[PDB]
RNA sequence: CCGCACAAGCGGUGGAGCAUGUGGUUUAAUUCGAUGCAACGCGAAGAACCUUACCUGGUCUUGACAUCCACGGAAGUUUUCAGAGAUGAGAAUGUGCCUUCGGGAACCGUGAGACAGGUGCUGCAUGGCUGUCGUCAGCUCGUGUUGUGAAAUGUUGGGUUAAGUCCCGCAACGAGCGCAACCCUUAUCCUUUGUUGCCAGCGGUCCGGCCGGGAACUCAAAGGAGACUGCCAGUGAUAAACUGGAGGAAGGUGGGGAUGACGUCAAGUCAUCAUGGCCCUUACGACCAGGGCUACACACGUGCUACAAUGGCGCAUACAAAGAGAAGCGACCUCGCGAGAGCAAGCGGACCUCAUAAAGUGCGUCGUAGUCCGGAUUGGAGUCUGCAACUCGACUCCAUGAAGUCGGAAUCGCUAGUAAUCGUGGAUCAGAAUGCCACGGUGAAUACGUUCCCGG
């Protein structure tokens, strides 16, 4: 992504000067209208160097977890993961999701069992209310684990939107050593992101830019 | 509080009776008396064959008894000799032409009667009970049981005050009638007193009614 | 009017006004009436003595009033004289026919006493 | 109960069945209309000579497993207790918990 | 010509046969007054015909078993309503509006153990 | 001439199996049957005290429901009465034959 | 009702006047579920009431209960922590029932050998605001 | 009452005792337990020691007692008051 | 914040009579146990004998009941005397069966000890079973995270539910036991099968579905369909969900049941049974007759019947459900005022029988009274069951006609087919229901509300 490509999308946007985090000073161009302005001169090379690492991980058969819980951007992140056949979390993050990998496996198994049961049959054996209830639980589990039913082993890389909002995820990742790739607004604490992208995390246009560029490079890394 | 007998409540839904003959009120009582005494005789005589259930079904002129044991070769002895002997015996008790057809249980660790009597046989041999019950539950679920709960009550370890000790593992949903929950009770007579064991073994929901 | 026995019957349906006498009740009364031929719904007033004397004649056949009172008193006195169980319970003033006496035997013991 | 009671019951029934025919014929002669009151008299005297434990009205249905003299159920021949064990264990055919 | 309904109220069950006629009623081979001496039954039996305002166009022959005088009245009402609907199939909405098509499911409640009557409890005592 | 068959049982499954086999073998010999007709089942109810001592209020209610089927063969061939005798009868099912 | 304030069910009109209030009246007068006795009593009383009041017997019943219907009554409240009486207005549907209840008990107290007559006499005195049915209404108004 | 078609009741051991007593003249009070037997006309003037359950109380039969059971003259409960 | 907890209602109890249980007192004995809720119409679903455990007396000591030993006798059947009876004393008959012929089995009797026997104690040694808070929505765990740690979190909060019910929120994520569902029953319909059940169209008739029939309907009993907040609108964080509406036989867990979490009360039960220990053993065991458990100055609890006219009585007459039946239910006719009796059909039962439902309705009478209310009590006379109704049965008839005229403080049940009221059946049982468990008929009033009372 080129600085002009970002700027038109508005990547330079940042949270009000009232709300910023101390470590973000190096990445901040300045202020206008009491608004923090992010410096694309740092943003572009860091994003490119992160894309290099993401291409490397995906080119060694990496499993990628796209992470974002914004109600506006949930579908964008889900489609972004689907466009590169990668796993995703688009709904509210569950506490200790990576730390309780054993607990999630049972939920995935239950989600797989419910979908398998509906295809196999025995819904007729169940009472009509019971069969409907099983379908509702399967739908709830799909809303809960649609993205990670095919996760298999813990992921090899994480992409995070608004790292401050998803702080539990990054704490887990660091506890596991799983690398964190994150779009970091001025209000976020950048310590948890090993490849940090400072940029707007709310605006739909810039978020879609991030996701599309990442997914293009991930498909490229897969293609070899 | 008290709990309904799990086997006695699932007779209509998932559990078959153990005496399936028919008779009108004229000779209902004495049928019951005869089959009670014959099954008690068989229990007393097969205290080592490890029998789990003795089902009894009567043709109009005959009595048919099916034994469920874990040691078929034992009860049939040599060339079916002793089984024919006890067939003559049940012929005496019932006063009726008798037929005995033994049946085996493939997973003896999955029979509430069997595991309960084994627990009691261990207790009367003066072994620490916690070991007994936890070994039983471990074996059961190692043999692929959906759940099992063991319960012992009495003067455990010769206690002056009787305590209740249970141990559950897996799923044991007593309230769900659809569940195949096999249950049986055994007693062990030690010098201190009589100790009672109860075993629930849940082997999976049976979708699709009785049949 | 006047009927055999000291008591005077009141003016109402004969079958009922006849019950006034100590020895006659509802079935014996209608028996007396049918024997005398007088209907039941007739009153004792508006009833000529020509049938009143017949009524007293037919009631004379049965034991009634004072003679019955003396006869029952002799029977209880005889019972007491035998010394039989019933005689004892009669002179004791207690239920005679085997009723429960642990409680609620008041009809023969009178009101509760301290 | 006490073995004495069960023995008493078995003796009572084993005498009632024995003297059944004689008792029946004698009661017939007694209650029979047109019977000569001397024959009726001899019959009512003879009746009380038989063992008093021959009258069937003198027996008591006891639990056929414990001898309990209460809570009896003619259909099964057991007290109100043992019927519950036999039922819950699946020994009384076609017997199950009712609900309506 | 013939239109049949079947109405049940409480423990009673009534077959109802409807033919074009002058308003003649017959119940168990008896006239409506021969059967129901009580006027309220005499009115609840004819309520639907008053609704559809066809009380001299239809002769109906009905027979009812079980229940009591009012139970049977309700059963025959529910029967003649079903018969009418099978005869017209447009009075359905009106009869439904009057609550004549409901087959009231109310039934007597069983006695319960330790309870003198269904939902009735023995008298409690303090001391 | 005809033969009435009453079948009593304690469970409808067994009685239905047996009556199906009866009507089948009878139809097989060509004897004309009157179908299986379900007569009202009987329900004996026993309300028995659950507690050994002092609990009149606490008790349980059991029932024995006996099911009753009636089949009828109007023109019984001589290949039939012997045939139905040969047919095996379940121990639970009770069969009564009446010409 | 602590949790769910359930709505009241509907009563069926009377088969002689289609009047919901008459049916409520007979339901109040009823004893031991003997509806037929109650309807006999009420129709007898209404017709004799008609004889004294001329035309419109159902209307005469309406104005009779009107002349004794209550407007204000004392109500108890424990909000103070001690018993506390307060004068409160009564909804029409409830004062209907109160008037009917007062009428029937007053009739039972009247005696004179027949319920039919007691009810009619009480209704006739109620129609003209008398018979002590109004006096009981007046005293609970005074207690405001 | 017992009946009329069956006549009064008496157990024959008491009957034999009473006939042997009357035919033999004045006798010692007859010691019997049969409270259930009824007083017959022949036993008038006799004296029967009838069991009250703890002792045989004497009862001197009079013609008035005829048509009654013996037990009616042997009370089985002692009571004086409170 | 819920709960008939209160309020709002309807009917009661508390007063009377009686039924029944208990305390007490009494007794030769009034057998034992149950004792705030959660003992007191409780064990006991049925004490005249029996039961029966108690009392009095009469009797037995390897025994009433079991095994083992020998020894002798088939077994068994029929009578006689004594005795209250256990028991003794006999007296006749039989003296059989199998067997490789010796014997055995079968039982019976006598002796020998091993032993049996205990409803004797301990439910504070216990098992088993049960009550209770409570059908309450709770009780927990795994892993994760937090804290130095005891621990916490989850399980709290916002809402919402019958509910730890559900959705959001939230370092928690899930799980298990409960909740709910699965089961029974009930409310609609469909299919299948039509006799002993059914009678619409049919003809026929003695007017009787009764007979030709008919398979429609009712019904019977198997299988199946149906309800899902599924639809609509409104409300609401667009959430959960709630309100209303549609259609529908049924609407918001449709109604009822079964189902009782972890535990609490050293709760109950050694007298169902089992059982550790203790104790008894010519007796604390065993048998018999009679008595007692039914007492009676009292006290308490639960019921029944009443005090009437919305009723009583007379006459006429209509509409059920659910059950039971072979030593059983027992029709019809005959007899009896009646309970019943005689005769005797049918029915192991959709067939025959119990068994004609009663409130109701129509007519008549009764006229507010201790009554044509009430039925206690008592006299007389009976029937039936049973060896036997004295203690101490039920019922019938005639006679008798207490108290009682709506019940103090206080207190109980109940939210709809409910309460209230009316009958019917069953278990136990020879006989003995006002109790219990079930069935239907008629069929309400009220609920503003959670401040108080009580329990969670
Ligand atoms: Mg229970
Ligand atoms: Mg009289
Ligand atoms: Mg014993
Ligand atoms: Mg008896
Ligand atoms: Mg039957
Ligand atoms: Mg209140
Ligand atoms: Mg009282
Ligand atoms: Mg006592
Ligand atoms: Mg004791
Ligand atoms: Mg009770
Ligand atoms: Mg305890
Ligand atoms: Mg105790
Ligand atoms: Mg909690
Ligand atoms: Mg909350
Ligand atoms: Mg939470
Ligand atoms: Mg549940
Ligand atoms: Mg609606
Ligand atoms: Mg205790
Ligand atoms: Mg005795
Ligand atoms: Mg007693
Ligand atoms: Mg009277
Ligand atoms: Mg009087
Ligand atoms: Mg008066
Ligand atoms: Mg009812
Ligand atoms: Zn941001």
């Amino acid at each position: 992504v080129s600085m002009r490509d970002m700027l038109k999308a508005g990547v330079h946007f940042g949270h009000q000067t009232r709300y910023w985090n101390p470590k973000m000073k190096p990445f901040i161009f300045g202020a206008r209208n009491k608004v923090h302005i992010i410096n694309l001169e740092k943003t572009v090379p860091m994003f490119n160097e992160a894309l290099a690492e993401l291409n490397k991980i995906a080119s060694r058969k990496g499993k990628i977890l796209f992470v974002g819980t914004k109600r506006a951007a949930s579908e964008a992140v889900k489609d972004a993961a689907l466009s590169c056949d990668q796993f995703f979390v688009n709904h509210r993050w569950l506490g200790g999701m990576l730390t309780n990998w054993k607990t999630v496996r049972q939920s995935i198994k239950r989600l797989k069992d419910l979908e398998t049961q509906s295809q196999d049959g025995t819904f007729d054996k169940l009472t009509k209310k019971e069969a409907l209830m099983r379908t509702r639980e399967l739908e709830k589990l799909e809303n809960s684990l649609g993205g990670i039913k095919d996760m298999g082993g813990l992921p090899d890389a994480l992409f995070v939107i608004d790292a401050d909002h998803e702080h539990i995820a990054i704490k887990e990742a660091n506890n596991l050593g799983i690398p964190v790739f994150a779009i970091v607004d001025t209000n976020s604490d950048p310590d948890g992101v090993d490849f940090v992208i400072p940029g707007n995390d709310d605006a739909i246009r810039a978020v879609t830019l991030y996701l599309g560029a990442v997914a293009a490079t991930v498909r490229e890394g897969r293609s070899q | 509080g008290q709990k309904v007998h799990p086997n006695g409540i699932r007779l209509g839904i998932v559990k078959p009776w153990n005496s399936t003959w028919f008779a009108n009120t004229k000779e209902f009582a004495d049928n019951l008396d005869s089959d009670f005494k014959v099954r008690q005789y068989l229990t007393k005589e097969l205290a080592k064959a490890s029998v789990s259930r003795i089902v009894i079904e009567r043709p109009a002129k005959s009595i048919r008894v099916t034994i469920h044991t874990a040691r078929p070769g034992i009860v049939i002895g040599k060339k079916g000799e002793d089984v024919e002997k006890l067939r003559k015996v049940v012929a005496d008790i019932a006063g009726v032409p008798a037929q005995i057809n033994i049946a085996e249980v493939r997973k003896p660790e999955l029979d509430a009667k069997l595991v309960a009597d084994s627990i009691t046989s261990q207790l009367e041999r003066r072994v620490m009970f916690r070991r007994a019950m936890k070994r039983a539950v471990q074996n059961a679920m190692r043999l692929g049981a959906k759940g099992i709960k063991v319960e012992v009550s009495g003067r455990l370890g010769g206690a002056e005050i009787a305590r209740t000790e249970w141990y559950r593992e897996g799923r044991v949903p007593l309230h769900t009638l659809r569940a195949d929950i096999d249950y049986n009770t055994s007693e062990a007579h030690t010098t201190y007193g009589v100790i009672g064991v109860k075993v629930w073994i849940f082997k999976g929901e049976i979708l699709g009614g009785m049949a | 009017a006047r009927i055999a026995g000291i008591n005077i019957p009141d003016h109402k349906h004969a079958v009922i006004a006849l019950t006034s006498i100590y020895g006659v009740g509802k079935t014996r009364s209608k028996a007396i009436l049918a024997a005398a031929g007088i209907a039941e719904d007739v009153k004792i007033s508006e009833l000529s003595e020509g049938q009143i004397d017949t009524l007293r004649d037919e009631v004379a056949k049965f034991v009634v009033e004072g003679d019955l009172r003396r006869e029952i008193s002799m029977s209880i006195k005889r019972l007491m004289d035998l010394g039989c169980y019933r005689g004892l319970r009669h002179r004791r003033g207690l239920p005679v026919r085997g009723q429960r006496t642990k409680t609620n035997a008041r009809t023969r013991k009178g009101p509760r006493k301290p | 109960a006490k073995q004495s009671m069960k023995a008493r019951e078995v003796k009572r029934v084993a005498l009632a069945d024995k003297y059944f025919a004689k008792r029946a014929e004698l009661k017939a002669i007694i209650s029979d209309v047109n019977a000569s009151d001397e024959d009726r008299w001899n019959a009512v005297l003879k009746l009380q000579t038989l063992p008093r434990d021959s009258s069937p009205s003198r027996q008591r249905n006891r639990c056929r497993q414990t001898g309990r003299p209460h809570g009896f159920l003619r259909k099964f021949g057991l007290s109100r207790i043992k019927v519950r064990e036999a039922a819950m264990r699946g020994e009384i055919p076609g017997l199950k918990k009712a609900s309506w | 010509n013939q239109y049949y309904g079947t109405g049940r109220r409480k423990s009673s069950a009534a077959r109802v046969f409807i033919k074009p006629g002058n308003g003649k009623i017959v119940i168990n081979q008896r006239s409506l007054e021969q059967y129901f001496g009580r006027e309220t039954a005499r009115m609840v039996v004819r309520q639907p015909l008053e609704l559809v305002d066809m009380v001299e166009k239809l002769d109906l022959y009905i027979t009812v078993k079980g229940g009591g005088i009012s139970g049977q009245a309700g059963a025959i009402r529910h029967g003649i309503t079903r018969a009418l609907m099978e005869y017209d199939e447009s009075l359905r909405s009106e009869l439904r509006k009057a609550g004549f098509v409901t087959r009231d499911a109310r039934q007597v409640e069983r006695k319960k153990v330790g309870l003198r009557k269904a939902r009735r409890r023995p008298q409690f005592s303090k001391r | 001439q005809r033969i009435r068959i009453r079948l009593k049982a304690f469970d409808h499954r067994l009685i239905d199996q047996a009556t199906a086999e009866i009507v089948e073998t009878a139809k097989r010999t060509g004897a004309q049957v009157r179908g299986p007709i379900p007569l009202p089942t009987r329900k004996e109810r026993f309300t028995v005290l659950i507690s050994p001592h002092v609990n009149k209020d606490a008790r349980d209610q059991y029932e024995i429901r006996t099911h009753l089927r009636l089949v009828d063969i109007v023109e019984p061939t001589e290949k039939t009465v012997d045939a139905l005798m040969r047919l095996d009868l379940a121990a639970g099912v009770d069969v009564q034959i009446s010409l | 009702p602590r949790r769910r304030v359930i709505g009241q069910r509907k009563i069926l009109p009377d088969p002689k006047f289609g009047s919901e209030l008459l049916a409520k009246f007979v339901n109040i007068l009823m004893v031991d579920g003997k509806k037929s006795t109650a309807e006999s009593i009420v129709y007898s009383a209404l017709e004799t009431l008609a004889q004294r009041s001329g035309k419109s017997e159902l209307e005469a019943f309406e104005v009779a209960l009107e002349n004794v219907r209550p407007t204000v009554e004392v109500k108890s409240r424990r909000v103070g922590g001690s018993t506390y009486q307060v004068p409160v207005e009564v909804r029409p549907v409830r004062r209907n029932a109160l008037a009917m209840r007062w009428i029937v008990e007053a009739a039972r107290k009247r005696g004179d050998k027949s319920m039919a007559l007691r009810l009619a006499n009480e209704l006739s005195d109620a129609a003209e605001n008398k018979g002590t049915a109004v006096k009981k209404r007046e005293d609970v108004h005074r207690m405001a | 009452p017992r009946s009329l078609k069956k006549g009064p009741f008496i157990d024959l051991h008491l009957l034999k005792k009473v006939e042997k007593a009357v035919e033999s003249g004045d006798k010692k009070p007859l010691r019997t337990w049969s409270r259930r037997s009824t007083i017959f006309p022949n036993m008038i003037g006799l004296t029967i020691a009838v069991h009250n359950g703890r002792q045989h109380v004497p009862v001197f039969v009079t013609d008035e007692m005829v048509g009654h059971k013996l037990g009616e003259f042997a009370p089985t409960r002692t009571y004086r008051g409170h």
